[PDB]
Order: structure tokens, then C-alpha cells, then sequence
């Protein structure tokens, strides 16, 4: 689609939101998820650190929090390596965005 | 021919609109069955915030729900630490997060400021005190042995 | 805007270069001509502040009616800025609550309509 | 009252709060209902859906 | 007549596709509101596993 359709009545009204504003929203959601927890989705937000956020999240699957503090270093390394793995797999995938 | 064409056009549009109203009705049914008849731990489903209950009302070709939600308002600062060491053994809070105002430490629940004194009933131990960062030297009163003189 | 409030209308030409609208063009005069990625806006002055969206236009430009009395277009305001002082040795806890109540409206069924085919297509003719 | 006392057990606050603030909670809920009534009473277009 | 028929065909197909995309968007909205803003005890909704 380049110009022939634009010259036969067929117009393309631009989207209401620009890409930058959507990026700003995603940045806001990430900021809330990192420095606040689930609080900011229910009114005013609360500031609370990150390690003692996973310390409570692990309380939500069936393992008590002392695991996280006793394996902080290993879990940090694992999460960072996982992010790197996402980055490289996305970097070297031909067709992963069919949907 | 022309009037017929109009007929299937109208019928098709009505069919589609029936599809959307079916989807909306199913959503409403799930809302009614998960909010009113119980309490749903999901968020942004039974109202905004921690939900309590609901009340339905009838209306021409529709329903109206009055979600009742609980929302904290005012906020206060405290100094935190995710562990406590007393006698060379770590301590963790049972169902609070360790907060303090500067000189005395307390444990509280996480949606209403309500401090209490920390004793063995409030904490459980795991290991020694060289395992994690954030350890804060403190004392835990024992409610069991000092009381009985005899 | 609402006819109750006023009667001043503004025109928008879709994806027509404001540098070429002289070819395109009481509103054809050049009074306050603004250029958006959605086209050329004629009949509304430009404002620099930030407000919530009232009538969408395109590319984030949102227009409103505020007073002397004319139409304005501006950058849509995502919301008031806020920041939170992250730090690893502090906690912020609520000390009072509020029981609020909000209304949700769901359609259920539409009007049960029926149609007579032969009557509507032929009336009362045997042919 | 001992139904809300259990419902608050379902969000993360122990029930003793409600029995210690029964009067205030009652007033707040009644005022909330009144607010719904008046906002519905004085709204031009709130039933578009 | 022919070009009209083409128009209604295209419009009908676009309407249907809008229906599927609406369903997908609603699903995504629920995913966003139940995963990101909290922790969902459901399985096979906020990822595979706990
Ligand atoms: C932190 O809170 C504690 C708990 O109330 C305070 O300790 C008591 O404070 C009151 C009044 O300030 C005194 O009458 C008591 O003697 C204190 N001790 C006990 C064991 O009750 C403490 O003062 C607060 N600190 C700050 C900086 O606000
Ligand atoms: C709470 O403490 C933070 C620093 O950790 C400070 O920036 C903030 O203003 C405080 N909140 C108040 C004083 O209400
Ligand atoms: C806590 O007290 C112990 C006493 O044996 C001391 O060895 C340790 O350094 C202290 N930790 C602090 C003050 O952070
Ligand atoms: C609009 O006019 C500007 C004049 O600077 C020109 O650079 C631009 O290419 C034009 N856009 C078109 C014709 O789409
Ligand atoms: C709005 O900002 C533009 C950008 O430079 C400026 O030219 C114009 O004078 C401003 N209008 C005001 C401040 O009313
Ligand atoms: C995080 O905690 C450590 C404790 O080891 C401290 O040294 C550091 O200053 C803290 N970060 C802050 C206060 O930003
Ligand atoms: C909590 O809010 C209610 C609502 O007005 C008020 O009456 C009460 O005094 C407040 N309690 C505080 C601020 O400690």
C-alpha cells in the first residue's frame, strides 16, 4: 500500500494515539510495577522496595519468603540471564511474530 | 431484487449485533456469578480496588451493578527491614512487614497501620545471621519463660 | 461544540498540506490555520497548555471550547505528572480508608423483532 | 455485621478493624448510597451504554 | 450493482474481523489487569506455571 489506494477515495485516518504516548504509558506501567507493586491499580500508590516485593509474591504460590532472601544472588543472576535469553532469542528469530 | 438485498443486509447487521450482545450478556453473567454470589479476588472485575460485594438492579434491556470497593486514602512513612536477628538466628514476620518509626520496631499488616510488639508468636526462624542483606539488630521479647517465677 | 453553548464551527481538511490549502481555499480566510499530521485545521486558534481530550482530531491533537469565545486545539495531556521516591529502606503504608461505590452498566438483550417477508416484499398482490 | 467481618478477611485486613469502626463504616456506607442517589438524580447523560 | 456487491462484501468481512479483534482486545485487557497489576492464582492465564 503506497499511493494508488490513497488516490481512489481510500483514506487511512491516523490512529488517535501516537507511538510516543503509548511508550509513555508502558513506561508508566513499568514504573508502577517496579516501585509500587499492585497498589497503584487500586487508587493511591505505595513506595516499597523490590526484593521485599518478590518476598511477598512468593507468598502467593505456596513457598515462604525465606527462600528468596536465602537465594537472592542466584535468583538475581537467573532473572538477568532470562532477560538476556529473551533478548537474544528475539534478536535471532525469523518468524516469531505471525500473530 | 432490491428489496431482497435490503432484507439480507438488515438481517446480517442484526445477526452481528446479536453476537455482540451475546458476548456482553455472557460477561454480565460471569460478573453476577462472581461478584454478587461471593467475593472475587480478581481486580478490575468486581469494581476498582479491593472488592467487597455487589447489588444488581434491573433496567430496560440491561442491568446495573453497584460495586462496593475499599480504597485506602492517607499515606504515612516508616523505616523498613526485611529480616531481624536476635540471638544469631534470623527471624521473619508471620503475616506483616517489619516497619519502625526510628527507635522501636513493629510488625504490621499491609493495608492498615496497626503495630504490635514483636514476640515469638509473630515470627518464625530460619538459619543464622550472615545470609542476607538488610539484617537489623533488634530484641524480641519472650512471652513464655520470664512470666513464671515458680 | 454544543449548539447550546455557541454556534462557532471549525473545519478540518483531512491530510491536505497547510502549505497547499491556498489551492484548497467566510472560513476560507487565514485567521488561525494550524497544521496537524491529520490535516489542516481552519477556524480554531492554537494553545500551548495541556488539557484532557474532549473532541479527538488525530495524532494526539485534542480540541475543546473554552473562554472571547472560540475553539482551541492542543496537545492531549496524558495526565498530571507524578514521581515516587524509591528507596530500599523505606515503606509507605495507608492509615485510613474509604468505602467507595461505583456503577457498571451492562446491556442484556435487544428488542425481540420479527419480520414478515411476503407482506413487506409484496403487500397484497397475487402476482 | 459479621458478614462484612468475614468479607474484610478476604482482602488482607483482619476483622477487628470493622468492629472497632462499626459506626464510622455505617455512616460512610449510608453516605455513599446517598451519593449514588443524588448523582443518578442529577446526571443528563450517564446511560449511553 | 457489481461494485456495490463488492462494497457490502468488503464491509461485512471488515465487520467480522473487527469482532474478532474486539474479542482479542478484551482478552488482552483482562490479562493486563489481572497479571500486571497483581498476581493471578489462575493457571494458563498469567503464563505457564506458578
Ligand atoms: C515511635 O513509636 C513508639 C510507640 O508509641 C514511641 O514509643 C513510646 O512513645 C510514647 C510517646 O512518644 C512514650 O510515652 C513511650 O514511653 C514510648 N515507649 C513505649 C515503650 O511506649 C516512640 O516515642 C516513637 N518514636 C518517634 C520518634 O516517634
Ligand atoms: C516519605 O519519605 C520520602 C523519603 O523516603 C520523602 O521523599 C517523602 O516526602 C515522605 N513523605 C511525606 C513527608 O509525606
Ligand atoms: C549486630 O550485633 C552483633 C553482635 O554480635 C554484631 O556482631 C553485628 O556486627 C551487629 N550488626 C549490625 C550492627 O549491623
Ligand atoms: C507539504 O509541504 C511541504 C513544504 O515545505 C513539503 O516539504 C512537503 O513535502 C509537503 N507534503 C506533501 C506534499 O505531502
Ligand atoms: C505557543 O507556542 C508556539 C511555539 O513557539 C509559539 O510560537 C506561540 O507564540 C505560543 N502561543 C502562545 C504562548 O500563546
Ligand atoms: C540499599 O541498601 C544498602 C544496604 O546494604 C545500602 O548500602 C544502600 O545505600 C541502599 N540504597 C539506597 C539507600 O539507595
Ligand atoms: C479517617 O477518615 C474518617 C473520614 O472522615 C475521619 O472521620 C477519621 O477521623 C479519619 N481518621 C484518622 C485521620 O485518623
Amino acid at each position: 500500500l503506497i499511493c494508488a489506494q490513497k488516490f481512489n477515495g481510500l483514506t487511512v485516518l491516523p490512529p488517535l494515539l501516537t507511538d510516543e504516548m503509548i511508550a509513555q504509558y508502558t513506561s508508566a506501567l513499568l514504573a508502577g510495577t517496579i516501585t509500587s507493586g499492585w497498589t497503584f491499580g487500586a487508587g493511591p500508590a505505595l513506595q516499597i522496595p523490590f526484593p521485599m516485593q518478590m518476598a511477598y509474591r512468593f507468598n502467593g504460590i505456596g513457598v515462604t519468603q525465606n527462600v528468596l532472601y536465602e537465594n537472592q544472588k542466584l535468583i538475581a543472576n537467573q532473572f538477568n540471564s532470562a532477560i538476556g535469553k529473551i533478548q537474544d532469542s528475539l534478536s535471532s528469530t525469523p518468524s516469531a511474530l505471525g500473530k | 431484487t432490491g428489496r431482497l438485498q435490503s432484507l439480507q443486509t438488515y438481517v446480517t447487521q442484526q445477526l452481528i449485533r446479536a453476537a455482540e450482545i451475546r458476548a456482553s450478556a455472557n460477561l454480565a453473567a460471569t460478573k453476577m456469578s462472581e461478584c454478587v454470589l461471593g467475593q472475587s479476588k480478581r481486580v478490575d472485575f468486581c469494581g476498582k480496588g479491593y472488592h467487597l460485594m455487589s447489588f444488581p438492579q434491573s433496567a430496560p434491556h440491561g442491568v446495573v451493578f453497584l460495586h462496593v470497593t475499599y480504597v485506602p486514602a492517607q499515606e504515612k512513612n516508616f523505616t523498613t527491614a526485611p529480616a531481624i536477628c536476635h540471638d544469631g538466628k534470623a527471624h521473619f514476620p508471620r503475616e506483616g512487614v517489619f516497619v519502625s518509626n526510628g527507635t522501636h520496631w513493629f510488625v504490621t499488616q499491609r493495608n492498615f497501620y496497626e503495630p504490635q510488639i514483636i514476640t515469638t508468636d509473630n515470627t518464625f526462624v530460619s538459619g543464622n545471621c550472615d545470609v542476607v542483606i538488610g539484617i537489623v539488630n533488634n530484641t524480641v521479647y519472650d512471652p513464655l519463660q520470664p512470666e513464671l517465677d515458680s | 461544540p454544543g449548539t447550546n453553548t455557541s454556534n462557532q464551527v471549525a473545519v478540518l481538511y483531512q491530510d491536505v498540506n497547510c502549505t497547499e490549502v491556498p489551492v484548497a481555499i467566510v472560513y476560507s480566510t487565514g485567521s488561525n490555520v494550524f497544521q496537524t499530521r491529520a490535516g489542516c485545521l481552519i477556524g480554531a486558534e492554537h494553545v500551548n497548555n495541556s488539557y484532557e481530550c474532549d473532541i479527538p482530531i488525530g495524532a494526539g491533537i485534542c480540541a475543546s471550547y473554552q473562554t472571547s469565545q472560540s475553539i482551541i486545539a492542543y496537545t492531549m495531556s496524558l495526565g498530571a505528572e507524578n514521581s515516587v521516591a524509591y528507596s530500599n529502606n523505606s515503606i509507605a503504608i495507608p492509615t485510613n480508608f474509604t468505602i467507595s461505590v461505583t456503577t457498571e452498566i451492562l446491556p442484556v438483550s435487544m428488542t425481540k423483532t420479527s419480520v414478515d417477508c411476503t407482506m413487506y416484499i409484496c403487500g397484497d398482490s397475487t402476482e
